[PDB]
């Protein structure tokens, strides 16, 4: 474990903050939530001619949208370089130079490699609240006026529920907290250590991968209430009472909101699996130095 | 800026078909809606024609044209493309190009293209001036029928009654009067004017009493 | 797959006026509304029978769902088109054109001798003429010599006149110059709403 190889745990989101993207695949929840509505039209004939948009407008998107992606790859390239020479101390020594210049670029770089990602997507970003807005324009196409049936909108919520156990979220409850009392110890250990000890490269290099890891927990404990709300709102409406028939305007706002919440739950189950992954690796690096820092010392 | 629809003739063909229709979208993004045709007669507008999807590869045709019907678009040029093969008599149209929503409604109309189908020689109308105060004014026998008719130069255009074509056995007929008061007959007398753009042929011959 | 359509309705400015479309096996909400002017191409103000687009003046209202729907509109200065966009065939109503009402007249009659170039063309056509007769409802009866003659006549009827609201009729009898001979003079007779005007 020389150093971090995988960086795919880095987000963003807009200044309006209604959409994150992520490096993971479909990069964006929405499209989940088109692959969910998918479902919703099987079942309903007047909603048949929506397949003609998935194969074609959001396939496509998740094309373009992956594409967007790749053209910040080669700059993702650069930041991951940067990580690398900041992290091992050794490394670090070929460079020679000043931590905080080393520390500058690597900020700066941080936020042009999340801007790229944000930037290559804005066109793309129109493009997922207009497919959605299409599809509120496609629901006055059932055949129904203040009778809509709620069946198919209920027979999901008890199909999704099955899809919601096989998740453990009170394994991962238990996974963050843990891990983060181990990073506060790491931390306050630091500070009142940092006086004791006069050569800073070997404590800089952890204080580096500490600093990277505080990013990293926020991110999983972010998606984990995302999901905790995602299970909880899914779950509360199955227990809340069930009417058969609705409006037809307000059968729009039921069949959006379940696949709405839904997308969520499926998109913070991609980074939650793959953020613990980075978050247990980042583990392994902080403690192969912490060896090697208690070694020096004694000679 | 502003969404419209052209269109190509049109005019008259032969049954054998050798007829193609084009149609340019402008002041919206091609990709996003659906596009269809949609056929017209005197009485109508009833039946509609073929509909192609974004990528163009489904389309659906109507059961009885779809063997002598190809619909294609141009999305890279904005057109809309109709093929039409072994034309008939059912088939002499006017086509108003549409834009189609996603609940297949039609929210934008093109301008229209008139198709005409038969088997008539393009003639030419043979005018004849009508005295008795009412004037009038005779045509008869011009193929193809599209004519209008002008009142002295446009002079006038009250008391004007143009009449609906009427097509007798082979061709179309028609007939216009105008009505003007007897004191400005004497000083100022004028021919009915007809024009035939489709023969090409815009003769006038005056009023005699 | 289901179609209705009603007969023309008539009129004045200005107040509300239903059209009235039904149809065979419940579309829903699914109905399209097209207004046609008289030369122009057809425009869409209402979808969905209870929702219009923009650039649609407000008073054209829609409504109805299931198997029938009625458009009003409130206010007014042609034909206008039902549709379900539903399921296949997308067929629209057969459309009702509009007028506009107004009080009763009388038709101008009028006789034309055929033209001098006609009788050299071996042909030879008279025309009667019928102007601003109000209602559209008239008949007109040919009689040559004083004998009414029911083969030979072509008639055309005029849409109704936006500007003074009133129909007009044409009626010619085309005839060959060796039966022109029958009479030196001839006289058109019209059915109306008044004891008979025939000339």
């Amino acid at each position: 474990t020389n150093t971090t190889d995988n960086i795919d745990y880095f987000d963003i989101s807009d200044e309006s903050n209604y959409y994150l993207i992520s490096q993971l695949r479909p990069h964006f929840s929405n499209i989940y939530f088109f692959d969910e509505f998918k479902r919703y039209a099987s079942y309903h004939t007047e909603i048949k001619r929506y397949e003609d948009i998935h194969k074609t407008k959001v396939n496509s998107l998740l094309n373009e949208a992956s594409r967007a992606i790749g053209i910040c790859n080669r700059a993702k390239n650069t930041v991951k370089g940067l990580i690398n020479i900041l992290e091992n101390p050794q490394k670090f020594k070929t460079q020679r130079e000043s931590y905080d210049v080393k520390l500058r670029q690597y900020e700066e770089k941080k936020e042009a490699f999340r801007g790229c990602l944000l930037n290559k997507n804005r066109k793309n970003l129109d493009q997922i609240k207009k497919i959605n807005n299409e599809i509120r324009d496609l629901l006055e196409k059932l055949k129904c006026s203040q009778d809509c049936q709620t069946n198919v909108y209920f027979d999901m919520i008890k199909i999704y529920l099955v899809d919601f156990k096989k998740m453990p979220y009170e394994n991962y409850d238990t996974f963050i907290k843990q891990y983060k009392n181990s990073y506060l110890s790491g931390v306050d250990m630091i500070r009142k250590i940092e006086k004791q000890i006069d050569n800073p490269v070997t404590i800089n290099a952890i204080k580096f991968t500490q600093k990277e890891m505080g990013y990293i927990i926020d991110r999983f404990e972010y998606h984990l209430q995302k999901v905790k709300h995602s299970i909880d709102q899914v779950t509360a409406l199955s227990d809340g009472v069930k009417p058969k028939q609705v409006t037809k305007n307000r059968l729009k706002e039921y069949y959006f909101n379940i696949g709405n919440y839904y997308s969520i739950f499926k998109f913070g189950k991609d980074s939650l699996n793959m953020l613990n992954k980075a978050l247990i690796h980042k583990e392994k690096i902080v403690h192969n130095l912490l060896g090697e820092l208690f070694g020096h010392l004694e000679e | 800026c502003e969404v419209k629809l052209v269109e190509s003739e049109g005019g008259l063909v032969q049954p054998g078909s050798s007829m193609n229709l084009s149609c340019t979208a402008s002041g919206f993004t091609f990709s996003d809606y659906y596009m269809a045709w949609v056929r017209q007669v005197p009485d109508k507008g009833l039946e509609w024609v073929a509909s192609v999807s974004y990528d163009g590869s489904i389309t659906y045709y109507l059961d009885s044209l779809k063997s002598r019907f190809i619909i294609s678009r141009d999305n890279v040029k904005n057109i809309l493309n109709l093929q039409m093969s072994s034309l008939k008599s059912e088939d002499t149209a006017t086509y108003y190009c549409t834009r189609v929503t996603v609940v297949d409604s039609f929210d934008y109309w093109g301008q229209g293209t008139t198709l005409t189908v038969s088997s008539a020689k393009t003639t030419a109308p043979s005018v004849y001036p009508l005295a008795p105060v009412t004037l009038g004014c005779l045509v008869k026998g011009y193929f193809p029928e599209p004519v209008t008719l002008t009142w002295n130069s446009g002079s006038l255009s009250s008391g004007v009654h143009t009449f609906p074509a009427v097509l007798q056995s082979d061709l179309y007929t028609l007939s216009s009067s105008v009505t003007v008061t007897s004191s400005t007959w004497p000083s100022q007398s004028i021919t009915c004017n007809v024009a035939h753009p489709a023969s090409s042929t815009k003769v006038d011959k005056k009023i005699e009493p | 797959v289901m179609t209705q359509s009603q007969k023309f309705m008539s009129t004045s400015i200005g107040v509300r006026v239903s059209v009235t479309c039904k149809a065979s096996q419940n579309v829903g909400t699914n109905v399209a509304w097209y207004q046609q002017k008289p030369g122009q191409s057809p425009k869409a103000l209402i979808y969905s029978a209870s929702y219009r687009n923009s650039g649609v003046p407000d008073r054209f209202t829609g409504s109805g769902s299931g198997t029938e729907f009625t458009l009003t509109i409130s206010n007014v200065q042609a034909e206008y088109f039902c549709q379900q966009y539903d399921s296949y065939p997308y067929p629209f109503g057969g459309g009702t054109k509009l007028e506009i009402k107004r009080a009763d007249a009388a038709p101008t009659v009028s006789i034309f001798p055929p033209s001098s170039e006609q009788l050299t063309s071996g042909g030879a056509s008279v025309v009667c003429f019928l102007n601003n007769f109000y209602p559209k409802d008239i008949n007109v009866k040919w009689k040559i010599d004083g004998s009414e003659r029911q083969n030979g006549v072509l008639n055309s009827w005029t849409d109704q006149d936006s500007k003074d609201s009133t129909y007009s009729m044409s009626s010619t009898l085309t005839l060959t110059k060796d039966e022109y001979e029958r009479h030196n003079s001839y006289t058109c007779e019209a059915t109306h709403k008044t004891s008979t005007s025939p000339i």
